């Protein structure tokens, strides 16, 4: 019977990982140009602009 | 068409030699691209790409 | 004078490599230990055929046959337990030079020309540690130590054959330590029978075309003053297995935050050890095994069901 | 200094000093202020401890 | 490894992978014609000469 | 008994450099030999200890 047998279990390694759960697509363009995203690099922890009120 | 590309020294980011058939030859080889996505606005931003 | 004062940093040859003979792989034993590099996953690594069945043939009575009881075809399962092994960190001298790339003094030069030395004796030790533990466990151990000095000048090898039996031919190949082998030339040297002469004194083999291979392995040396005792041990085709997992590795650091920069270097590999026909009892034992856990009997179930097939025979010598 | 596929002749051993220098040199400054401590003695050596 | 036995040239090779030494079988390469070799082909130039 | 020092790395020895009793002693050994080692042509032997000179 198979008692006599040695079963060996398939298994295998799929190196991919869950992503995400909230949608996060929306973040730019996507939502008509609400919220933006751009590429900018500033120095300090701040920045000031005007606009003569 | 084909096209000729430019790539800085600061984009190349690896690069594999080993022999094939005796001789140094180059099995890897990876660089940056990027790019600005064409959204509906006038932001820029800058997608990314790995060849 | 270049010590604590660096005056040229030109390596230097005379750097100890090693002190035992460890080119015992392949060709050199005729394929008795075999060092392949092929890499596997997990710490096991199982082979199941399908076993030899003891009654396939029966006595039959046609007059009346009777009753004849059922059997079944079993499987067996073979092993080959992966062995990890390490590098203790090593303080780099100050006065190295592991930032210049043009092989200069760095880090892993030194430690690298060593280390290919090393991993070959860490290998070499722990598959003959196991080949003794693995045929002592199965029975095909045989201890010629109250006959005299000990060791014969061939005699004792002919007790190795009557232990293997009939298919003896396939032994080629006899692992000993030093001592043996001087021992056996100093026999040859005053020969009670006279079989020698002066030109035939210093032949290797063992009188049956079986080279026997020296090396000063620590695994084949037991005992000291009187107890010493020496196991040497022939091998058949492919006795004793040793798969590297092409997985080396290794890491340089430095002494931040230390009045002197103490660089550091570790590296850490591994290869799968498994001696034919026997199984490592890894239930019994642990699962990254030792070499007092390798090298400690019973820990070494035998799989065949017949001596002949597993292959190789020690013998203790004293 | 054994009979082994790596040895190296005394010779070139010797030699590598010099062709260290020189490509130490040629490569630029970076290195020569890494290597510092062979090419500038310090000045004070008790300091230097 | 290059070798010059009996005016004949030999060739080898030393291979490094995880501290082992491997070791291929002698061979002599040949010529297109054949007659294999008589020299080594190396040469090692220098400031001075070859 | 010499040979058996250096181990396994024994056979690199190469060169018994000794005075000139020694080997007339030996000489005087292997013209005596006992042992079935020798005869009268190959008893004037210079290299002793396994090819060794």
């Amino acid at each position: 019977a198979l008692s006599d047998l040695q079963v060996f279990n398939d298994w295998a390694y799929k190196t991919m990982s869950e992503v995400l759960d909230q949608q996060v697509e929306l973040f730019n363009g996507a939502t008509r140009g609400a919220i933006i995203l751009r590429s900018a690099g500033n120095t300090g922890d701040l920045s000031e602009a005007a606009f003569w009120a | 068409r084909p096209y000729i590309k430019f790539i800085a020294a600061e984009d190349i980011l690896n690069w594999r030699e080993r022999w094939v058939n005796g001789a140094k030859r180059t099995t890897l080889l990876v660089f940056r691209e990027e790019s600005d996505a064409d959204d509906d606005g006038y932001q820029i931003y800058k997608e990314e790409v790995w060849r | 004078s270049d010590l604590q004062v660096f005056n040229d940093w030109a390596y230097k040859t005379m750097s100890e490599v090693l002190d035992q003979q460890v080119e015992l792989f392949n060709g050199a034993t005729r394929g008795a230990i075999i060092l392949r590099s092929a890499g596997n996953t997990g710490d096991l690594s199982e082979a199941a055929f399908w076993a030899k069945i003891q009654g396939l043939v029966r006595p039959r009575d046609p007059y009346s046959n009777a009753d004849v009881a059922a059997k079944d075809l079993r499987q067996l399962v073979d092993n080959t337990i992966k062995v990890a092994s390490g590098t203790p960190p090593i303080n780099i001298p100050p006065s190295m030079l592991r930032w210049i790339q043009k092989n200069p003094q760095e880090a892993g030069a030194v430690i690298g020309q060593q280390l290919a030395g090393d991993t070959m004796q860490d290998m070499l030790n722990n598959g003959l540690a196991a080949g003794k533990a693995a045929f002592t466990a199965g029975g095909a151990v045989h201890d010629i130590s109250a006959a005299g000095t000990g060791l014969m000048t061939q005699r004792a090898f002919n007790a190795a054959q009557r232990i293997f039996g009939d298919r003896s031919t396939d032994i080629q190949v006899w692992v000993s330590h030093s001592s043996p082998l001087f021992d056996l030339y100093d026999n040859a040297l005053a020969n009670a029978e006279q079989l020698y002469v002066f030109g035939t004194v210093n032949v290797r083999a063992d009188a049956f075309g079986r080279p026997i291979i020296i090396t000063d392995s620590p695994a084949l040396v037991s005992g000291a003053a009187e107890t010493l005792r020496h196991s040497t041990l022939g091998l058949t085709t492919g006795a004793i297995l040793i798969e590297q997992n092409q997985d080396f590795d290794s890491t340089v650091v430095d002494g931040t935050g230390k009045q002197n920069i103490t660089r550091q270097y570790q590296a850490e590999w591994s290869y799968n050890l498994g001696v034919n026909g026997y199984a490592y009892d890894i239930a019994t034992g642990g699962k990254a095994p030792n070499p007092t856990a390798l090298a400690t009997a019973a820990n070494w179930d035998k799989i065949s069901t017949s001596i002949k097939d597993t292959g190789g025979v020690v013998l203790v010598t004293k | 200094d054994s009979n082994n596929i790596k040895y190296v002749r005394e010779d070139a051993k010797k030699m590598h000093k010099l062709w260290a220098h020189i490509r130490m040199a040629m490569e630029g400054s970076r290195a020569i202020k890494d290597n510092a401590k062979e090419f500038v003695p310090h000045p004070d050596n008790t300091k230097a401890t | 490894e290059l070798r010059l036995v009996d005016g004949t040239y030999w060739q080898r090779t030393w291979r490094e992978n995880d501290g082992q030494l491997y070791v291929d079988d002698w061979i002599s390469p040949t010529k297109a014609d054949g007659s294999q070799f008589d020299e080594i082909p190396f040469v090692i130039f220098g400031s001075k000469n070859n």
